[PDB]
Parts: structure tokens; sequence; C-alpha cells
């Protein structure tokens, strides 16, 4: 829930060229300068393009960006395996009192190939058992690139009650994961005969069961 | 003579404004029947552009009114070259010093070989990288300096501004304030200036009498002279903007002003900061206004000691 | 170069009580970071407070309550000593005009050959009998003076003090209100002073231009700074004890400072008589406060234009 209409997620072949679109009105796009600010996985993002189409000295020219009307863009050629990161497109809305940005546009540049996801989940704690406060631990990792859909099969239906899960990040070997626990009631887990956490990525489906 | 008087009712946003009203405090001061009574030519061009200072918001600060203000003061510029090619001498009414811009500009278009005198406690002559983001106030004497124009930056509304004056041109009076990079780039670029301690050691006549030495040593020149009023002691001028204490006597400021009007070749004069909302009281206000009305009036001849409206003879019973 | 601090709250009995606040109201007005921007090496001895403590007032004034100030000056001209002699330029901040005995005498003692500058109201040369013992602020400089020993008598507390200074080595500026007998002592004495009327009558810049001329003509020597806060004109200075109207313009205060400086023989410096309860308003009190700052702070080098 931002102001200005970026595309919220990217993807492109190492060397090539893509763009990020950014749409907005007269108010903001229309009239007034546009900025491109590239934050990477953590920490502070820095200046890429200000002014339409300028940069920063040590912003390589493998960037650029353009606009016309109520719409601007950012230009990436030679793609390379750093480029991932978030992208943000900003400028100044004089009806809005403001200066706004886009939602962001997430870069997964893919440095190396597809990954499968091998789920291994844990029931319910002996201690956890007694302790009537069963937590049902389905931990993915080792899977390439971008995040996994997470789902909780229970009771030969669905399941979205009481359920968290974690971002997609990768480790030192670069292999992004994350992690869900479904809470539960100890009847909750007596009455229904079988449960399954249902994890799904850009292809396939791996789940696995508990009784 | 003849006398253009110029309302330029300029401003750096909110929190500093209230300057514009500053013409129109002089105005209600009886600036125009005063110099009427020195027997002057009186064409009163009204108050200039007055843009309405945008949203008062956003980046009107940043952009908006810096580019509204940078032409502003092209328009004045064209009003001055008008009035001074007309054979009109040129009072302008302030409003911030940035006036000095133009007024300095439109006056070297028909006096190219003009000096200036700058009566302020301020040097007023930092580049605009220097810039306090509440801007131009005080930093306007470097756009017209021809030896800092390699150092100072093109900026949307400024594009027109060719550097008037050469550094050993502009002398300075009232000196009390002056950030570092002022300090060096007066004693860098070699800008002749008298302090506070320079009229301490040396009295206000020598002052005067150094300063017409150098400008008008050695051939007659059209002076412009720059008033700003913090010059003054804020006992006498409580209502402008960043005051300096230990400032000009009143009878300091009238001797300059006399000792202008001697030498005959004042051909332009600025009066500028005269903030009125600044003031806590009615009467801090007025007495700043009339103040003003005075160092005008001191340039362009009246001498306290009685004018010199011409009385043939007394009368008979 | 380096400045010592020392602050000294010396008071007349019961009449002037919040004086020896006068140092913490100058600290309080920011000394320390300006001096500190001058570029100065700043050691502060903080305060050196009654070492008996302020005696409960009952006689005292007329018996115990002097002593205490002869022992304190010889506290102070012991730190004064040390301080100068360790190579430091001495600010002493007052406190009633008593602690000049004290600083004139400490740096004396690695200074022999020094010379004093008095800008005061007063001339503050009175006798321990001549001007009774209410306080010695007015009675100061006798005590120093060579020439005026004959014409003194040795006090509880004071038995310490030798004179220091010859009659022709002390030279006054901003003379406005004196007793008599100061008048005859400075006429007998053949003492150089520059009083208001000589103001009006040289200009500033003459007045400091023969005071060098007089003081350090011939030869090189430390000067002595010793400035009160009433020499400014009341409107300036409102927040002294005694104020007399008629008094130094704020340009002429730094002109004088400023001219200090550029003889460059600055060796110790006292800024007194600012008593700040005597102000009717905080922005009185802060603004004779403040004034002091700016006369430290000029002697030891601030132009009005910013040099930094
Ligand atoms: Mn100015
Ligand atoms: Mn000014
Ligand atoms: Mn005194
Ligand atoms: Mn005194």
């Amino acid at each position: 829930q931002s102001v200005l209409t970026q595309p919220p997620s990217v993807s492109a072949a190492p060397g090539q060229k893509v763009t990020i679109s950014c749409s907005g009105s007269s108010s903001n796009i229309g009239n007034h300068y546009v900025s491109w600010y590239q934050q990477l996985p953590g920490t502070a993002p820095k200046l890429l393009i200000y002014d339409n189409s300028e940069r920063p000295s040590g912003i390589p020219d493998r960037f650029s960006g353009s606009k016309s009307g109520t719409s601007a863009t950012l230009g990436i050629t030679g793609l390379q395996t750093g480029d991932e990161a978030d992208y943000y497109c900003g400028t100044w809305d004089s009806s809005l009192s403001a200066l706004v940005f886009g939602g962001g546009t997430k870069l997964t540049v893919l440095g190396q190939p597809k990954a499968a996801p091998s789920v291994t989940l844990f029931p319910p704690s002996s201690e956890e058992l007694q302790a009537n406060k069963a937590t049902l631990v389905c931990l993915i990792s080792d899977f390439y690139p971008g995040a996994v859909t997470v789902a909780w099969k229970a009771d030969s239906s669905p399941v979205k009650a009481g359920v968290e899960t974690t971002t997609p990040s990768k480790q030192s070997n670069n292999k992004y994961a994350a992690s869900s626990y479904l809470s539960l009631t100890p009847e909750q887990w007596k009455s229904h005969r079988s449960y399954s956490c249902q994890v799904t990525h850009e292809g396939s489906t791996v789940e696995k069961t508990v009784a | 003579h003849s006398v253009a008087v110029i309302g330029a009712p300029f401003s750096q946003g909110q929190k500093r404004k209230g300057v514009e009203h500053g013409p129109a405090a002089i105005r209600e001061a009886g600036l125009m029947k005063r110099l009427s009574s020195l027997g002057c030519h009186l064409k009163d061009f009204g108050d200039l552009s007055f843009t309405p200072v945008p949203k008062d918001d956003l980046y009107n600060n940043l952009i908006v009114n810096p580019r509204s203000v940078g032409l502003a003061n092209q328009e004045l510029a064209e009003v001055v070259s008008r009035a001074v090619s007309d054979g009109y001498s040129c009072v302008t009414l302030g409003g911030d010093h940035s006036l000095a811009i133009g007024t300095i500009s439109g006056h070297a278009r028909h006096c190219p070989d003009l000096c200036v005198v700058w009566v302020d406690a301020h040097a007023d002559i930092n580049t605009p990288l220097t810039t306090s983001s509440g801007n131009l106030h005080g930093q306007p004497v470097s756009f017209l300096l021809r030896e800092l124009q390699d150092k100072v930056p093109q900026l949307p509304g400024f594009s027109w501004i060719k550097p008037c004056i050469s550094s050993a041109s502009i002398v300075y009076i009232g000196l009390r304030d002056v950030d570092p990079p002022e300090h060096f780039i007066l004693k860098n670029y070699d800008i002749q200036y008298f302090s506070m301690r320079d009229i301490d050691r040396l009295g206000i006549q020598k002052v005067m009498e150094r300063t017409f030495d150098l400008l008008i040593g050695k051939r007659q020149r059209p002076i412009h002279l720059s008033f700003d009023i913090d010059a003054f002691d804020p006992t006498l001028a409580p209502a402008t903007g960043t005051p300096v204490v230990g400032g000009l006597t009143y009878r300091e400021g009238m001797y300059i002003a006399e000792e202008i009007h001697n030498t005959g070749l004042l051909s332009a004069l600025d009066l500028v900061e005269v903030n009125p909302q600044l003031a806590t009281s009615e009467e801090e206000a007025k007495t700043t206004a009339n103040l003003a009305v005075d160092v005008i009036a001191s340039s362009f001849g009246q001498t306290r000691e009685g004018g010199h409206i011409v009385y043939d003879q007394l009368p008979t019973p």
C-alpha cells in the first residue's frame, strides 16, 4: 500500500537487459522528476538514478532511466550476479504534498540453476504433548531461487489459521530457505487422523505427513 | 534630481518571511513626502511581482521559491535598467538582500563602470554551494563578482545573470558577523572592507574618505549604495534579520549617507532586511521604518542642519 | 597559546552576597566553549571557595570577614604564581574587585617587570582607613603601589602582600565615579589615567595608543588587564553592584580588549564586579555575563569578523 505502482517481481538471465516501469499520475510523475533507489537484501538503499536520466559517479553506464507523461523506466544492461536487489522509483507529488515511492520491484538475477526444497517436518514434542501446546514445525532448506508458497494440509482439507511462515533467505552456500509453524491445541491433533506441510516453488510440490 | 521608487517584496520561505511588508512599512513612514520635500521628481513603480509564495510547503522551498526569486530579480533588473536609462536614480525598498542581484545587474546594463558600497553587518557573499538551504538572502554578491564566477553554480532561474562587478570595485562597511568562507573569499580575492574595528580605529569620516579613494579615486563613476538595515546597532534597528550587536550609531549611518550624497554620483540605492514581523511592538517597527526613511533621505540631501529648500526672504508684518 | 581559568567568589558583607556567583554566571555564558574555539589550551582550576566557609553574618564584616579575604587573596596569588610559572596566561573570574590584590601579586612573583591596565569606572585606590572596612574593592591598588606604603596600615591577613608595581606602571581607563582622596592620590603620586572626559577628549583609539606608549613604550613587558564590568555603560552592564552612567560603548571595550591582544603581551586578565542578583530579569543577568565572555574572548583574539 504505497503511492506509485511498480511491478512486484522481475527475473532475467545474466548478461541480458531488464526494464522496471513506474506508473503514476499528473500530480507525481506528470510534472515532476523521478529517481531510482537500489535496496539490497539487507541495508540502506542508495541513489541509482536521479532527475529521470542522471547517474551518480561510480554507478556504471550499464544502468539508465527514462520517463514520459505519467510513467518512468529503469534500464539495466550487462546484468550481473551482484545486481539482484529491491528497486524503488521515487518522485515528488504536488497534490499529496509529499515525496512518494513505488511499492518496490524485487530482482532475482539467475546466478545459479533451479534447486528443489527437500522439506523435513517434525510433530508435537513429548513435552508439548503433555504441556497442552502442540506446535507443528515444517522447515524448508537448500532451494533456489525465490520464495516458496507454503500451506498446511489438515484432516483431508485446507488450514490457514494460527500459521506463520518466514521469508526465503540464502545461507553461506547461497541456498534460500524459510520455516513455517502450525499452532494447534492437543485435541486439534487428536481427532484429526492426518496432518501435512504443503510446499511449492517455481515448479513442482514436495509435502510430508504427520499423524 | 529624479528618483524612481521600486517595491521588491522578496522572501526565503516561512519563519523568515514578513520582510515583504518591508517596502510598505518604509512607505507608511512617509518615504514619498520626505523625498518630495527634498525637491526630487518621484516616480513610484509600486511593488514588483510578489508571487504569493506558492503553496508554502512541499519542495517549493527547494525549487519553487528560489526559481521564482531568480526570475523576480530578472524582472527587477529590467525595471532598474529602464528607470536608469530614463535618467532616474533608483531607490529599491526590500525585501530580503537578494534583490541586490537584480538591482546591481539592471544598474550595470547602462552603468557598466559602476562601483558598490555595501553597508551591512554581513558581507552577504557566500557561494550557492555554501547555502544554508533557507537560501539566497546572504550570498547575493557571488553572482555579481566576475572572479568568483568559475566557483558558483548555474541555478534554476539565474541563467540570465552575467558578472557585473570586479572584486576591486565593491567596498563593504559595517562588518560584524562573517562566516569563515566569506572571510577567506574577501582575503583571497583581495576585496576591500571596513568593519566596526576599522570604524572605531579610524573614525566614520576616514572610512568614507578611504572608501571614495578606493572606488572613485582615479575615475568618476556611478555609485550603487546597498544598505542593509541590520548594519545599525540592534537598539536602533530592532526589526531586522540576524541583527548583530555593536552596530553603527544613528549619526554614523546619516554621516555615510550624507558623505555619499556630497560625492554627487549616487546612481541607485537599496534599503533591505526591514522585516516588521520581527518587531515585538508597533514602536519597534515604526522606529526601524523611520530610520530607513532617514537613510534614503540623507543619501538624497536631507542635512539635519536644515534642508536645502530655497527661501528668498522672510515675511513683513 | 594556553589559558588558566580561576574562579574567585569574593564578597562584601551582606550588601552584595550574589557577586560570588559571578564566576559561575560567566561560565554558564559558555566562557569555556568560546576560549576553546579560539584555539586556547584551557585548564579551569574551578572556584577556590571561602576556605573557612561563608561565615554567618554577626560582627565579622569589621573583624574576621576581611581577614578571610586577605588570606583568600594569598591562596589566589599562589595559584596564579603556579599557573603563570607553568607558562599559562591567567583568566580570573570575580567576584568583587579585591581579588586584584592576589592576582597582580601572584603575577608579579614570576613577572616582576609587569604593567597594569585598569578598565573600571572607579580607581579602587582607597586605603584601609580612608574608605573604611565595608570592602577594599574600592580599596585594593594601594596594597600594590610601592609609593603608597608609608600611608597604608598592616591589616590582619594582608601581612604577606609586597608592593609589586610603581605608580608610573599602572594606567587607568574608564574613570567616571571617584572619591576625593583617590583623585588626590592619582594627582599627588603622578599616576596616569584616562576618564570618560579624556575618552571624549581624544577618542578610544588614541587612549590605547598613548597607554601602550606609557607602559611598554621603551621595553616589552607582560601586561595585567584588570577589567571591572561596571566600566561599560549601565545599559550594557546592568548586573553590577554599583553601576555608574556615562560609561564605555560595547564597541569601545571590544576595541580595548582587541588592542591589548594585538600587543601580544597579555599575561593575565581579571573580569570582576559582575553581581547577577543585581539584575531585575534573567535577560539583564545573561546579557552582562555574555558581555563578560566577549571581553575575555576579544582580549585572547576573537575579532568581530569570523576567521575560524
Ligand atoms: Mn545584508
Ligand atoms: Mn545584514
Ligand atoms: Mn568599578
Ligand atoms: Mn573596580
